[PDB]
């Protein structure tokens, strides 16, 4: 059987314009393990992607934390992109500042 | 808050015709990472992954990697034996999950003890709380009950958990205490957000917090109220610490109704926030 | 420190 990853897509810090930041793309509770996870900047891939080690929880389900570095701007977007075997489609979930 | 605790996560994904199955092992005290160890390393070995575990001596580290690579042999061979069972193809990979441990109480003995085992990320078999008796998900799972029952496997992780399992977790809360055993209070505050017409969202921010284990609440007129209240996953801010968030919709022009609640162990006394203007 | 499974499926 399959389990859909969960993603939220957030900031370690408070984001402010202009200061530099650590955008995360959390994915949780999705089976089989093998996962492919991009991070996006205005519907580019960012080359600087670091990727933490993966576990699993309780529930047996695997997880995976997946950061860059940014600087928040007004114009730019930024989203992750995760592609994984119980979705047809990759889903792809954008920053929100408030979430 | 609670009783402390050791876990090792360990799990095996077969890689057919791409080498030996990918081994890996993380081990956790009061939920907090301190050592790993991954198969696909250039050296595989345990690493310690907390600076408390950095006391121990290089033999520590030899005699845990040799275990390491028995227990690589022991998923590679139970990942065959599960392909026969299952009836299924040996092109195909597959995962094999065991997760094992003790909870302990203050007296510093054995409160509670786990050994589970999944497949392909469902329950195969697992120890009853008894620490005597198995609960098997399917009949798969119903032959290897038999043949452990027979062979006394509850007793060889009896004794493991009631021994070695709470000494080691002594000698590991000994070490790491300073840094086990703190408390990050969470800084909490209330956003607004249109929704609808005459609706708001309000969304309560609990931010920077160690450990994990925390509640949020919201309240209409001082009392409880969780109904619709929407509730993410509590997440790691990366730097040691998590964060969460709670929300709800209220009508337009009724926010001063609405608190939030923020139970954390690193708090003198709870917190009560409210949507504050302009 | 871990353990062995040691017993067989």
């Amino acid at each position: 059987i399959q389990k859909t990853p969960q993603i939220q897509v957030y900031s370690r810090h408070p984001p402010e314009n202009g200061k530099p930041n650590i955008l995360n793309c959390y994915v949780t509770q999705f089976h089989p393990p093998h996962i492919e996870i991009q991070m996006l900047k205005n519907g580019k891939k960012i080359p600087k992607v670091e990727m933490s080690d993966m576990s699993f929880s309780k529930d047996w389900s695997f997880y995976i934390l997946a950061h860059t570095e940014f600087t928040p701007t007004e114009t730019d977007t930024y989203a992750c992109r995760v592609k994984h075997d119980s979705m047809a489609e990759p889903k792809t979930v954008y920053w929100d500042r408030d979430m | 808050a609670g009783p402390h605790s050791m876990r090792y996560f360990e799990t095996a994904v077969s890689r057919p015709g791409l080498g030996e199955p990918r081994y890996i092992s993380v081990g956790y005290v009061d939920n907090k990472e301190f050592v790993r160890f991954d198969s696909d390393a250039e050296n595989p070995r345990y690493e310690p992954q907390a600076p408390w575990m950095e006391q121990e001596g290089p033999e520590y580290w030899e005699r845990i990697t040799q275990i390491a690579k028995g227990q690589e042999q022991w998923f590679r061979v139970n990942l065959r034996t599960l392909l026969g069972y299952y009836n299924q193809s040996a092109g195909g990979t597959h995962t094999l999950q065991w997760m094992y441990g003790c909870d302990v109480g203050s007296d510093g003995r054995l409160l509670r003890g786990y050994e589970q085992f999944a497949y392909d990320g469902c329950d195969y078999i697992a120890l009853n709380e008894d620490l005597k008796t198995w609960t098997a998900a399917d009949m798969a799972a119903q032959i290897t009950r038999r043949k452990w029952e027979q062979a006394g496997a509850a007793e060889y992780y009896r004794a493991y958990l009631e021994g070695e399992c709470v000494e080691w977790l002594h000698r590991y809360l000994k070490n790491g205490n300073a840094t086990l055993l703190r408390t990050d209070s969470p800084k909490a505050h209330v956003t607004h957000h249109p929704r609808s017409k005459g609706e708001v969202t309000l969304r309560c921010w609990a931010l920077g917090f160690y450990p994990a284990d925390i509640t949020l609440t919201w309240q209409l007129n001082g009392e409880e109220l969780t109904q619709d209240m929407e509730l993410v996953e509590t997440r790691p801010a990366g730097d040691g610490t998590f964060q969460k968030w709670a929300s709800v919709v209220v009508p337009l022009g009724k926010e001063q109704n609405y608190t939030c609640r923020v139970y954390h162990e690193g708090l003198p006394e709870p917190l009560t926030l409210r949507w504050e203007p302009p | 420190s871990p353990s062995y499974a040691y017993h067989q499926f």
